[PDB]
């Protein structure tokens, strides 16, 4: 704790602590991101230079051309970390260090539409503005996770990227705490620097009337919604996409602002709903490619398919409200993946590949006195990353040990953790009798709930009833993540995992006027053929069972992805949550190290021999020890020297 | 997606088969439940030589072939001619190969343990599925409904069934079997049509008598006073175009071969009825379970299609049940594929995965294992 | 507030736990005193496997558990199972930690030494309860009546008893128990109503013959010319509608119930009865002692509830006791809880502070401590 702090107050940022890199945030500006540090840096061993992100990032690269292997840059810390800007910061050094489009290099809207260094670039921020939001902690926080992969050619120069998109904020879009809010977008559009914009959406500049998206705050001091605006349009440009495509995204974010203003009355005598006027619907519709009865009557009278048929069913005033607001989450978001497979699209390029960098950005466990589904599978994530690195640490040390010829046993260090993650990820783990109560039409969480106990409770170690009192608010179960015991309340889950969606509406998106609003639907339109009769299993025509089947094959697709790789670490660190330069709170920065890795990483090296010298870095501040021969021994063989 | 995507279910019967992926929302496969085996020997033009046929092409080619049933009123009677349906069922009809395919699988009522470890020797040990289950249709059938206690009657083919379930467990002791479905049902329809002054001479003439059944029957609700309507002559009555011409006409009978299901007198069996048989089973269940049952009648199957099944039913159970208690017929539209669909929820499904059982699991517990 | 607030008060009983804050004018907790443990290996849709199951989850859930009892007429009999009840109480039932809560606990008459001493155990070394304290059950009932001295007929689910108290010392020599109360009533209505031409076949039937029980029967003043009123048949009768429409008629019945409480004959029980019982108890009292234990007969326990109980007791000891004496039969209200109120009140009280017994003593004293 006390090396960090002594540093910052000196203003030194970047301090190393074994594999790791750590950063914590200035809080003001520094000359680091320099141009002439760039350089500095470009072809410098770790050892030959002083702690930085660069190190990390050039040495990658440098690697990547020695060893013939696949690279990756894990970074990660909390939400006020600033692990973005650290991201964007890596890959900007990427794009620099090996461009050279020869052609598109030249100062003639250079960095426009048209090239990537650019559109790698320009792709930020897009998903930025869709993906990104004012939190309590950060001003631009992303509410997403991500994974590009930098294809870099044979000779060294870029060839192509590739983007993945790991749990949105949906919430967002229909909910906002009273310190924040919702997506940049929102805000941008309603600026005005666009003015059709307004009437083409049909709009105002007063977000007050948009309930979705003023619940919380409307206006930040440190950003320019009209600037953005424009970064955000063009970069739609550049990066591809069809006017039209570029009108849907706009029309298409509207009509979700709309939805949030569609309101319903109970019809006279009757518990049912109907609708409250057809102002609001019009232009949704419109926006939308739809019809507005339609639209009104699936939405009121949604007609569903009980047994070998179609039963029309009767809704709720709260239910329709609802339900309105689960598609316009549903819509948001996969408009949101749509962008992204179109940007890589875009990103696609004919040359040859051989290998990559991949750089992820994803949080870091973190822990709430309350925690939901969203934490365990964040939690999850995390804890497998842990395990990722405490064997590649241990397979690293295992080499010197074997290099130098000393006699040290050990076993994996990841094993420790094998006990939590089989009880999440293996079969009749968490996520299983999660996903399989969602196929019991008259499961409940409660039903869910003993069925985790049933089965997993005095038989599993890592399984505990809660603690329910301190700062925690219910009690349903807790686990024992390396990090640390998190209490999870199971309530919403089964819902939340089953992504309820009327599909009659979703029957109208499928064959809206809007193409793309069309297409976003078109992988729930071929799995219904699956799913025809009531009861059963969804994923017969391709639709989802679980709300958390895919989290699982994407975060399997990813940590195999990251395997085929030489792990590359950087954790981000948050002094104050006060904003203060300069400035460290104690047990805040304490939390992160442990939740980080970092301390797991010194534990690990405290097996034993602690402190453990890369040989650079060890001739170079010794050399002069005796001087003479240490220096030869340290230049005639960057090891064979220390030796 | 490993298995996400690759689970199958397939549904066993006495008349048909249903199968596909789980995940889908209907069978991807229905045929008969049929293995032919030629009379004579010869070819089709362009074919070779066939040893057998299955499902429709048996059907079809039925004049110089000796069909064969391989599943008796629900149960497996001949395992030769079960592992050829079986053969057709992945090979060419999902066109899959089942050595990488979960296989979700169903069985009867009160399948005798034996079976079971069969299917099981069978699915492993000759088509080396990565891993299988079995499990029994009624319970598919109500939790494909939503629910896990009810009782539901499944009638399809050839069995009828009353499986009363609490909280999963179908209750081996309350079960009743009936065996006239709705292969009896054509074949009373058929004397009743014949019997209304008709000849179904052809075996064109014979296949079509089912889908009269299947098109134009009915189960009324007071069907003592629908007879007395039959008489005074309204425009009850209803005409079917057979292949050609010939405009056939069903007025009155239409009726008379559903109101069999609940008077087994008009066909000589002496075997209670449908409604008496809920009532049975529920009156042999706990005492405590018997308001939960009675709110949850679940019907599933081919026969159960009959429009005004449920109403009738409805009325015949509130009339045996003690006032004090609360009756609900639950009928879905898919019915025909509940069994199927319950089965691709429950395969589909993310709790599932750790009730699979595994080619692990096997060579190492033999067929005990899925056993239970 | 400290313990002002926190003062928990359990009453251990053969049939019900009743449970709460000293402070609360009723218990927050009231459940069977039951520890199930499944006959089976299986689950509850989206719960685990669960070993064990205490009080409304195990009647629920009775069919596939086998249930058992802790509390053997009000004795404690076994301890694991008991263990398991109180836990259930802390911390599903009030959800509390007791760790930082002092807890006034009950025990029986003639509480074996042994037992007050374990109990105390496994309050102070396994719950690790800051304070504790066990009242005799007769003490706290008369005590909530506001009185010291007094004759209580105590009277619940497995066990009756008369405790004669003077100035709070309950009289070890002069307590009576008698082995026959609420559940031994209630499977004796059951008898007397299907020997009136009835069946309790389900578990839904059985259950409620308790409802029956405690809803409309009876004690009657002049039993005798009670059942002879019944016979002229006046609107005496009571027909209460079953969980269905199956309405039961009990008219007589609905007395013969609490006159074997005076009569234990009835069933097979050569013991005396209630009222010659709180008699004997009394002539075997100290002399000068004996006027006050006649006008102070206190009435508790869930049994002694049924009406016209305190009239018939009023004129039973009456007419035994010597004319010079003056008879009272105090009843309360809220009796089925007098108990746990009578604690209430004492643990709340600003006196009863230097009575809790520690862990400075425990630790210091061993069981023996608290046991007095």
């Amino acid at each position: 704790l006390y090396n960090l702090k002594e540093r910052y107050a000196a203003w030194m940022i970047y301090t190393y602590s074994g594999l790791f890199c750590v950063t914590v945030n200035p809080y003001k500006w520094l000359p680091v991101y320099n141009p002439k540090v760039v350089l500095a840096y470009r072809g410098k061993k770790r050892q030959e230079a002083p702690p930085h992100i660069f190190s990390i990032s050039d040495n990658a690269y440098q690697f990547m051309l020695t060893d013939r292997e696949n690279q990756s840059i894990l970074i990660t810390g909390e939400s006020g970390a600033g692990k973005t800007v650290n991201t964007k910061r890596v890959i900007q050094y990427f794009a620099t260090i090996a461009a050279s489009g020869e052609k598109k290099k030249e100062e003639q809207s250079g960095k426009m539409q048209g090239t990537l260094e650019d559109q790698i670039i320009s792709a930020n921020p897009l998903l930025e503005a869709f993906g990104n939001a004012k939190t309590v902690r950060n001003d631009n926080s992303s509410r997403f996770g991500k994974f590009i992969r930098i294809h870099f050619g044979a000779t060294g120069k870029l060839a192509s990227a590739d983007i993945e998109t790991y749990l949105l904020e949906k919430s967002r879009v229909t909910f906002q705490l009273p310190a924040e809010r919702s997506y940049h977008i929102f805000y941008q559009i309603m600026s005005n620097k666009k003015p059709e914009l307004i009437d083409m959406l049909l709009i105002t500049t007063n977000p007050y009337d948009y309930h979705y998206v003023s619940e919380g705050e409307i206006t930040v001091p440190s950003i320019d919604d009209q600037e953005e605006l424009m970064a955000t349009d063009s970069a739609i440009d550049i990066l591809g996409f069809s006017a039209d495509e570029k009108t849907a995204i706009y029309k298409l974010t509207g009509a979700v602002m709309h939805y949030g203003n569609l309101k319903f009355k109970q019809k006279q005598r009757e518990e049912q709903a109907e609708p409250d006027g057809t102002e609001v619907a019009d232009k949704a519709a419109y926006l939308m490619g739809l019809n507005s009865a339609e639209l009104l009557k699936a939405l009121c009278y949604p007609r569903v398919g009980v047994g070998n048929e179609a039963v029309t069913k009767g809704e709720t005033v709260s239910e329709v409200h609802n339900s309105v607001g689960a598609l316009a989450k549903a819509v948001y978001e996969k408009m949101f993946l749509w962008m992204v497979i179109r940007i890589n699209q875009q990103l696609d390029t004919k040359q040859p590949r051989q290998y990559f960098i991949g750089v992820l950005d994803i949080a870091g466990f973190e822990i709430f006195d309350f925690n939901s589904f969203e934490q365990l599978c964040i939690n999850f994530t995390n804890e497998k990353l842990q395990q990722f690195f405490n064997h590649h640490m241990f397979v690293l040390e295992q080499e010197e040990y074997k290099k130098e010829g000393i006699e040290w046993e050990f076993i994996d260090f990841g094993m420790d953790l094998a006990a939590c993650i089989e009880l999440i990820e293996k079969p009749m783990g968490i996520f299983s009798i999660l996903e399989e109560e969602c196929m019991f039409p008259k499961a409940t969480d409660t039903s869910f709930k003993n069925k985790l106990y049933d089965e997993h409770l005095g038989k599993s170690n890592n399984f505990q009833k809660p603690k329910p009192a301190k700062g925690k608010a219910e009690a349903h179960f807790s686990l024992v993540h390396y990090a640390g015991t998190v209490d999870y309340n199971i309530s919403g889950w089964l819902e939340k995992n089953k992504d309820p969606l009327n599909e009659t509406v979703i029957g109208l998106y499928q064959k809206s006027s809007v193409k793309t609003l069309a297409l976003l639907f078109a992988t729930y339109g071929g799995e219904a053929e699956g799913g025809g009769g009531k009861k059963g299993g969804k994923k017969k025509g391709s639709s989802f069972q679980t709300v958390s089947a895919l989290f699982r094959e994407n975060l399997n697709k990813l940590m195999a992805n990251l395997r085929s790789t030489h792990p590359h670490f950087v954790r981000c660190i948050i002094p104050n949550e006060t904003k203060t330069p300069g400035a460290m709170e104690h047990e805040l920065v304490l939390h992160q190290l442990r939740c980080n890795g970092v301390l797991e990483g010194i534990r690990i090296c405290r097996k034993g021999f602690p402190s453990r010298v890369l040989y650079a870095d060890f001739k170079q501040r010794y050399r002069v020890l005796n001087a003479s021969a240490i220096p030869e021994g340290q230049f005639m063989d960057s090891k064979k020297a220390s030796e | 997606d490993e298995d996400e995507t690759t689970a199958l279910v397939c549904d066993n019967g006495s008349g048909l088969v249903k199968a596909g992926f789980a995940g889908d929302d209907a069978p991807r496969a229905v045929f008969p439940s049929i293995v032919g085996r030629p009379r004579h020997q010869g070819v089709m033009v362009g074919m070779g030589q066939k040893d057998s046929y299955v499902g429709d092409e048996a059907q079809s080619k039925r004049g110089i072939l000796t069909l064969k049933y391989p599943i008796e009123h629900g149960i497996i009677t001949n395992w030769d001619d079960m592992e050829k349906i079986w053969h057709h069922t992945f090979y060419n009809e999902l066109r899959v190969a089942p050595e990488e395919h979960p296989t979700l699988l169903t069985e009867a009522p009160l399948n005798p343990k034996a079976n079971r470890e069969k299917m099981t020797q069978i699915m492993f040990e000759t088509f080396n599925v990565p891993a299988m289950y079995v499990a029994i249709q009624a319970v598919l059938s109500l939790y494909a409904s939503g629910r896990t206690t009810g009782i539901v009657l499944d009638s399809g083919d050839g069995v009828t069934h009353n499986v009363p379930i609490y909280e999963g467990y179908a209750l081996p002791h309350a079960i009743m079997r009936l065996d006239l479905a709705g292969r009896d049902l054509t074949d009373y329809l058929m004397k009743i049509l014949t019997e209304r002054g008709y000849s179904f001479v052809t075996t064109a003439e014979r296949e079509i008598v089912r889908d009269i059944k299947e098109k134009l029957c009915y189960v009324a609700l007071d069907f003592e006073n629908e007879m007395a309507t039959a008489a005074s002559s309204s425009s009850l009555e209803k005409s079917y175009e057979l292949p050609d011409g010939q405009v056939i006409t069903i007025g009155n009978e239409r009726f008379r071969c559903p109101e069999t299901l609940f008077q087994p007198s008009f066909i000589g069996m002496e075997s209670a009825g449908i409604h008496e048989t809920t009532y049975n089973s529920i009156m042999k269940c706990d005492i405590d379970i018997r308001k939960d049952l009675y709110a949850n009648n679940v019907m599933s199957g081919g026969t159960t299609m009959y429009p005004g099944i449920a109403d009738r039913m409805q009325k015949e159970i509130t009339a045996l049940a003690p006032s004090t208690m609360k009756i609900k017929i639950i009928a879905p539209p898919e019915r025909k594929y509940s069994v199927w669909i319950g089965g691709s929820i429950l395969a589909s499904l993310s709790t599932f995965q750790q009730m699979w059982i595994t080619k692990q699991e096997y060579d190492e517990a033999g067929p005990s294992i899925v056993h239970r």
